[PDB]
């Protein structure tokens, strides 16, 4: 863990704009 | 330094 | 140590070579003049290794003026080095050429330039503009005998992003160094090649890029909008400087934009968030941003019509950030946020900087002047700074009010009253002088206005020639409105000032008071007790003439001064 | 209890001037907590330290009572520390030396030759126009002493009464008779000094 | 008499300080640095002699801290002179071997010497020998 | 932590106590102060500054600071109030013209936030006159009875003979001390 | 246009200077100190000095000022830049500002600086390039500099492409002394460590407002922030055009995007403050903390700074929750809470003497300002959609990212 927020994994796009 | 000299050197 | 560095110098080991070159180094980096060891290191220039050639460069560059005629054993190791295969060698050899000022010495190195400005690699091209425009810089005549200028205007033409704006930024000092005459102007083609470039150059680049833009004078709105397009995109770069000369660029061409066209609100829309962002900018930059932002508001003064809660001076602003921020909100003072305007004087008022009380003083007292809305607040305000207790605080609270005496006198009755008992023993000459003419002009509202000016009637005669002045005027005043109880008062007056007062001034003024008493007592209160017409405050703008081009002086050393650029260089 | 030479040596060795200011106000601020206690065993330590950062340009409001209870005590070296105190932060401007009055009129009648010497100078150096006026009597006692060592203190007290007292010269008038004679050196020069000044 | 007498080193630094005028806090700051920066900005053949404020500012370092006094315009100047030399050799008597270290560490002592010597700007001690007993009597008292 | 120390101390007497000493001038004060501490009458003059002693009684030494009441001297209790735990005052039976401003002075001391943990200590000097009032005429006057909030005991003492002074002391130790 | 920059050091000792024009003789330098003391003095000390008509500009660094030299009316703008770009370079290079380093790595620095700039134009300003062509510890100069894509060196391999991101928020909260709070703003801060192999095109993706409703999904909550600046890779041509942030990632920690809008939501902390102080005889703290942040989130390491009286002594403290030390150097009592619950409710009570003598002079009223700083936190509610990363190659990458939400001008206004 780290303080501050842990990491969090990020899409590549926004998958409901096509 | 120059400090440690005596102020008269006596 | 000079004997064994010489011989350690004079010595075939690389080892050696290189220990002595650190040791000669830190001695000239420690501030020991090592010019005279200069013609030793002659002899052991031509190294192989790299770092040891930078520090004979270096050395020679800092010892080519201290002996110019020992450098002339350097032209052939510069003229070998400039066919160096490594692009860093013949970078470095070109930056040494250009550094080295020896009258004699550019001129051996004329056909290297003319080699090197072909150069292919664009860190090499960059090197040799720079060798280029250091060489007209030191004979505008050699580059001109050269023929640099060709390849130069060439030179934005080609590829090396960078390097173009390399060219294009030595081009322009070259210009810019130039008399005007044979410009480097380039037409709408040149303009649409430096945009395409402008996307891939650096923020060096950037810069240069904007700066050749700063000089061009667009003439189609078609043109103005494509290039105001083009620029928009520079604001949305971390670079403060390129959000700097991009504003100026913008600003530029909204002088010959069309306000009915929607590119004009466009552009001042998409400027103030430009603002704040650099107004958020580091410290050092905090004061340009400043200065920026005040030349530019007397240009579009609407541009900022809702940035005022960021003109607040933060608690760990500078001074001089401070400074800057209360111009700011003075000059982007307005009805919509008096309140706020008045909550902020108030709160810099407490500050512990004297200086900065005084500068919040007359903040305050120029807001109250230029907006009536808020003259009663203002009267509050400054009763309160009084009520305060302050020397400093009394004394500004003082000339806030005789100030505003004189612009908005018509309600400014009800305060003579508290002014009346206001610790009146302040011996400051602004206080007391101010204090002394709102006496005498407003010497209707006291009934003991006579008994405040017999205090300081002791020491008419040696008070000051304004504030001896001032107390005569005041005593003339009071003896026109109300003889009957200044009738001795006005004689004891005039007798000091005519026969105890040595001022010629002074003097002259007694004597014309003192003859127009004894010549009509009716006609002073018409003469001099006449109703003056409304008092033409100086404007703080800027002329127009010097704002249109201190609007292309954007980002220069005179925006910060706030002086025209030929007026501030040397 | 810190020492004045560890203090010196804490602030020889800050060299930023933050630092050495942020050390005086940690050192003036165990001063401060330590004078609140009432503390009378290292009181010279602090007495040092506090003179100390007033010469190096530190604020010693707070320090004045404390110099003015050491004044008052019975060590020889609280007795000196309160003095030098008295000297260097106690002024007529200040008004802290009114107070100082009792403590000088007690120590003037002490038998010992350096807290009588101590309190004669600390008197000379901080004369006031009031204080003069109450000790005006005191001086003029101990100028007709026999004491070589005290004879030059009570004629630079004097010098210095008349000097803040031009009006106080005319009590000295007979104490100065037939003194002419001192072998002493110094008491000489007192004597023609006093002279001078008169 | 001498108005304020202090030692300060070439630096700028105070190694003594010593003022028979009542001033304020402030403005006895303010003639400490004006007469430090005059004195930081006199040459060597200046003749160690001011008149800065009516005041015979006498400036005379024999190391690396100076020397500075102020007194009135009503007696000799090689008088203050002696008068320096003669403190100057009885601190080093009284300490041995006097150093600029040695000062800031005793202060307390110089600054008893000093009161024990001259006081209220007038000297007080005219022998040399004298005044060394009773500095060394009183710091045997405890 | 442990405190047998602490116990071991105050099984002979740990406790010392604080006193201060207040009233006008040439109200008995410094006399008082050297009948508490020495036991006799000792001339003093006029309290310029201030008089610092300290008093050993029933194991507990409590020091007493002197203070004058002289005009110059009366805005300077203000200073001794600080670092004290017991405050004395001397009044003047017989200086019926100064009653009034010894009782003002007293009001004006007592309406400091700073001093009100320290009881009332008031010691009827001047009590060997037939001039001087008793110790409820005296209190009356002052308006002792009016002070809420204050522990204050009415003694009367007289500087020649110094009776009274043993029950004053008496009656401190017991307000100020709540052990057995 | 700066003739010379220069780096000096706290006792005007120049630490070491490089000419780049030769147009000031470099004996100007001397004559800095003195006036920056007159300036100090006089209070007419600004960082941008002038010695006659040649104008020495000085930027106060973590041990010397950088004075930079100039003779004409150059870019001061431009002047700056290069200067923070120089810190920037040396901090890199060197992790310790002081003269330590200073006649540490000359060598080195010399050859930087001659890199960095020629003739007053810098040139080279990338500091992973500089260090592949200046170490001090040489080759031809990197095609990276010369090619068009300097923001992303291209040959990089990695085992593995772990991009870890930090949502950085700042919240800023000028509270008046009369309880209403002035300057709101909170400054948001996208900074990507991105480490993979090649020179991956990141595709930025985010719950913006702007886009939001350009895309017609303009409904849910979407940040709009009043200014967003794109890092150096970032292409700000598509950003005009249709907001798309397309960019080289840098190789390393690099901040891409930085928000930066008003707030208009309620303060995180409501702090009430009390100076019950006495004329010279005791003073009260009644300091009463309220977290308005919602109780899922805690504040770790929150330290409420109150400015405690300069000459106070002998203080005492009566809170509840939270360690409150007294600093002498500080001059004030810091509320030291290890772990603070949102809705949590701090209440102190300080109790403290005052001297006897009164202050020659009075200190001012500095304003109380927190420490807080709770991550995990995203109380602007943008949400980032995608980070679209793409490789000629092609590869599976694994970016992180995480939200932390901290207190920075949370200043409010004495009584
Ligand atoms: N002889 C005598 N004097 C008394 C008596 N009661 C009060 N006094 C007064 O107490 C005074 C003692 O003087 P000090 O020793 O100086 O103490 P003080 O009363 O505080 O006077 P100050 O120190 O000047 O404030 C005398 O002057 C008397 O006026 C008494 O019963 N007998
Ligand atoms: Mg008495």
């Amino acid at each position: 863990d780290r303080k501050g927020g842990s990491y969090s994994q990020a899409a590549g796009s926004d998958s409901a704009q096509s | 330094k120059g400090e440690n000299t005596s102020l008269l050197h006596p | 140590e000079i004997f064994e560095l010489k011989a350690e110098l004079n010595s075939d080991k690389k080892e050696k070579k290189k220990e002595a070159v650190k040791k000669v180094i830190a001695s000239m980096t420690v501030g020991k003049d090592v010019s005279a060891l200069f013609p030793d290191v002659v002899n052991c220039m031509q190294t192989d290794n790299l770092e040891l050639k930078k520090l004979v460069y270096l050395y020679l560059m800092n010892y080519a003026k201290s002996q110019p005629d020992m450098a002339i054993m350097a032209v052939n190791t510069f003229v070998k080095d400039c066919e160096d295969p490594n692009p860093l060698i013949r970078a470095l050899a070109v930056r040494t050429m250009g550094c080295i000022r020896v009258d004699k010495i550019t001129e051996y190195l004329c056909e290297p330039l003319r080699k090197c400005l072909k150069d292919e690699d664009p860190y090499v091209r960059k090197t040799a503009a720079v060798c280029v425009a250091k060489l007209h810089d030191i004979n505008a005549q050699l580059v001109e005998d050269q023929g640099f200028l060709d390849t130069l205007k060439d030179l934005i033409s080609d590829s090396n992003p960078m390097v173009v704006a390399n060219a294009v930024a030595a081009l322009s000092e070259i210009a810019e160094s130039h008399p005007s005459s044979n410009l480097l102007d380039l037409n709408p083609q040149s303009i649409n090649k430096l945009l395409t470039a402008l996307n891939e150059c650096t923020e060096w680049g950037q810069i240069f890029i904007l700066d050749c833009l700063a000089n061009y004078m667009p003439k189609d709105d078609r043109e103005a909008q494509s290039i105001c397009e083009r620029v928009t995109p520079r604001l949305s770069h971390a670079n403060s400087a390129v959000v700097l000369s991009a504003v100026k660029v913008l600003m530029k061409f909204m002088e010959m934009l069309s306000k009915d066209l929607d590119y004009y609100g466009t552009l001042l829309k998409k400027l103030a968030p430009p603002l704040v962002t650099l107004l958020s900018a580091e410290p050092e930059l905090q004061y340009v941003a400043l200065r920026n932002i005040n030349l530019i508001v007397q240009k579009r003064p609407e541009i900022l019509k809702h940035e005022m809660k960021v003109f607040f001076v933060k608690y760990n602003d500078p001074i001089y950030v401070k400074l800057e921020k209360l111009d700011i909100m003075i000059r982007l003072a307005s009805q919509a946020n008096i309140a706020q305007v008045l909550a902020e004087l108030r709160e810099y008022a407490t500050e512990v900087d004297v200086d900065f009380v005084r500068k919040a003083v007359r903040a305050i007292g120029r807001c109250a002047i230029k907006v009536e809305q808020s003259a009663e607040r203002c009267v509050s305000t400054l009763l309160d700074l009084i009520q305060t207790k302050v020397n400093y605080v009394v004394q500004e609270a003082i000339v806030v009010i005789k100030d505003i005496f004189r612009k908005y006198p018509n309600k400014y009755e009800s305060v003579i009253a508290t002014l009346c008992e206001n610790l009146d023993s302040l011996d400051e000459p602004e206080a007391r002088a101010a204090m002394i003419w709102i006496v005498g002009e407003y010497a209707e509202r006291i009934d003991n206005a006579d008994e405040l000016l017999e205090s300081f009637l002791e020491g008419f005669h040696d008070k000051s020639t304004q504030v001896q002045l001032q107390l005569l005027t005041a005593i003339v005043k009071l003896f026109l409105k109300k003889p009957t109880e200044t009738q001795e008062l006005v004689q004891q007056v005039l007798s000091l000032a005519t026969q105890d007062s040595d001022n010629p001034d002074l003097r002259d003024r007694g004597y014309i008071y003192w003859r127009l008493l004894s010549t009509d007592p009716v006609a002073a209160k018409e003469v001099v007790l006449a109703e003056k017409p409304l008092i033409s405050e100086e404007t703080d703008l800027i002329e127009p003439t010097l704002l249109d081009e201190l609007i292309c002086y954007i980002g220069t050393l005179a925006s910060v001064y706030h002086k025209p650029p030929s007026a501030f260089v040397e | 209890p810190i020492r004045l030479r560890e203090l010196i040596r804490t602030i020889r060795t800050a060299r930023t001037q933050a630092e050495e200011r942020e050390m005086i106000q940690k050192e003036c601020a165990a001063i401060r907590s330590s004078f609140r206690e009432e503390d009378n065993t290292y009181r010279c330590r602090n007495v040092a330290k506090l003179l100390y950062m007033h010469m190096l340009g530190y604020p010693a409001h707070f320090g004045q009572l404390e110099c003015l209870k050491l004044i008052a005590s019975q060590k020889f070296t609280d007795k000196r520390i309160g003095y030098l105190g008295a000297m260097l932060l106690l002024d007529e401007r200040q008004d802290v030396h009114l107070l100082m009055t009792n403590c000088i009129k007690n120590d003037l009648n002490h038998s010992t030759q350096f807290v009588q010497g101590l309190a004669l100078c600390t008197l000379g150096c901080m004369g006031s126009s009031e204080m003069c006026r109450d000790l005006a009597g005191e001086v003029e006692k101990l100028l007709k002493t026999s004491n070589s060592y005290l004879r030059k203190k009570a004629a630079l007290c004097a010098v210095h009464v008349i000097r803040k007292v031009p009006e106080l010269m005319e009590m000295f008038l007979p104490a100065t008779k037939n003194l002419l004679n001192e072998k002493n050196h110094g008491v000489l020069h007192t004597s023609v000094v006093l002279l001078t000044e008169m | 008499m001498i108005h304020f007498i202090l030692l300060f080193s070439r630096q700028g630094k105070l190694r003594l300080q010593k003022w028979y005028i009542t001033l304020p806090d402030k403005e006895r700051k303010k003639i400490t640095r004006e007469i430090v920066q005059i004195i930081l900005s006199r040459g060597h053949r200046t003749s160690s002699f001011v008149d800065w404020k009516e005041l015979k500012l006498v400036y005379k370092r024999y190391a690396s801290l100076y020397f500075c006094c102020a007194i009135e315009n009503q007696d000799n100047e090689l008088l203050t002179l002696e008068i320096v030399h003669r403190y100057v050799e009885l601190l080093d008597k009284y300490f041995g071997n006097v150093c600029e270290l040695d000062i800031i560490f005793n202060f307390e002592k110089a600054y008893f010497i000093l009161d024990e010597f001259i006081i209220g700007g007038e000297i007080q001690e005219t022998s040399k020998k004298i005044a060394v007993k009773a500095i060394e009597d009183s710091d045997m008292l405890q | 932590g442990n405190i047998f120390a602490n116990l071991f101390k105050g099984l002979f007497g740990k406790k010392e106590m604080r006193i201060l000493m207040v009233g006008l001038d040439a109200a008995g004060k410094t006399t008082i102060l050297y009948k508490l501490k020495l036991g006799e009458i000792v001339t003093t003059i006029p309290t310029i500054g201030f008089n610092v002693e300290t008093v050993e009684y029933k194991n507990i030494s409590f020091t007493v600071w002197d203070v004058g009441g002289q005009d110059k001297i009366r805005p300077l209790w203000r200073h001794y109030f600080q670092n004290t735990q017991g405050l004395i005052f001397v009044v003047d039976s017989n200086d019926r013209e100064r009653v009034n401003e010894a009782r003002e002075e007293l009001m004006r001391m007592l309406a400091e936030d700073e001093l009100r943990d320290a009881v009332l200590l008031v010691f009827a000097n001047k009590q060997d006159l037939p001039n001087a009032m008793n110790a409820a005429e005296i209190t009356d006057k002052l308006g002792l009875h009016s002070l809420r909030h204050r522990n204050w005991y009415i003694q009367a003492t007289c500087a020649t003979s110094g009776d009274g002074l043993y029950e004053g002391l008496d009656w401190l130790s017991n307000q100020l001390r709540n052990q057995k | 246009s700066a003739s010379a920059v220069y780096v000096l050091d706290l006792k005007g000792k120049v630490l070491i200077c490089r000419n780049y024009r030769g147009d000031v003789d470099m004996s100007e330098v001397e004559h800095f100190m003195p006036i920056l003391m007159e300036k100090e003095e006089e209070g007419m000390l600004s960082p941008i000095l002038a010695h006659g008509g040649v104008r020495f500009m000085w930027i106060k660094h973590n041990n010397l000022y950088l004075v930079a030299t100039s003779k004409k009316n150059a870019c001061v703008s431009l002047v700056f830049s290069f200067l923070y770009k120089v810190v920037q370079v040396f901090s890199e290079y060197f992790k310790e500002l002081e003269e330590e380093s200073i006649r540490d790595n000359f060598v080195i620095i010399y050859e930087l600086l001659d890199e960095l700039m020629d003739f007053g134009y810098p040139q080279t300003t990338d500091s992973k390039i500089l260090q592949e062509y200046i170490t001090q510890e040489a080759p031809r100069p990197p095609a990276t500099v010369t090619n068009a894509v300097s923001w992303r060196s291209e040959g990089i391999k990695y085992r593995k492409n772990e991009v870890f991101l930090d949502v950085i928020e700042a919240v800023n909260l000028l509270v008046s002394a009369n309880g209403n709070v002035l300057r709101s703003e909170i400054v948001g801060s996208i900074k990507m460590r991105v480490f993979l192999s090649g020179m991956p095109e990141l595709r930025l993706g985010l719950n913006d407002k702007v886009l939001f409703d350009n895309t017609g999904r303009g409904k849910s909550k979407s940040v709009e922030l009043e200014d967003v600046k794109f890092h150096q890779c970032v292409r700000l041509s598509r950003f005009e055009n249709d907001r798309t942030i397309s960019f080289i990632p840098p190789d390393g920690e690099f901040e891409l995007m930085s928000y930066r809008l008003n707030t208009h939501v309620k303060p995180l902390i409501w702090i009430e403050s009390v100076i019950e102080k006495h004329s010279h005889s005791r003073i009260e703290y009644m300091v009463k903390a309220k977290s308005q942040f919602k109780r899922r989130s805690t504040a770790n390491n929150v330290e409420i700074h109150i400015p405690v009286p300069n000459d106070a002594d002998s203080p005492k403290f009566k809170t509840t929750v939270g360690s409150v030390k007294w600093v002498p150097e500080n001059s004030e009592i810091v509320w030291s809470v290890k772990s603070f619950p949102g809705g949590k409710e701090y209440l102190m009570r300080a109790h403290f003497g005052l001297p006897s003598v009164e202050a020659e002079d009075k200190e001012g009223k500095p304003p109380i300002s927190v420490k807080f700083e709770i991550p995990y936190f995203t109380t602007s509610g943008i949400q980032v959609r995608y980070l679209k990363i793409i490789e000629k190659s092609g590869y599976q990458a694994l970016p992180w990212v995480r939200y932390i939400t901290q207190n920075g001008d949370y200043q409010l206004r004495t009584q």
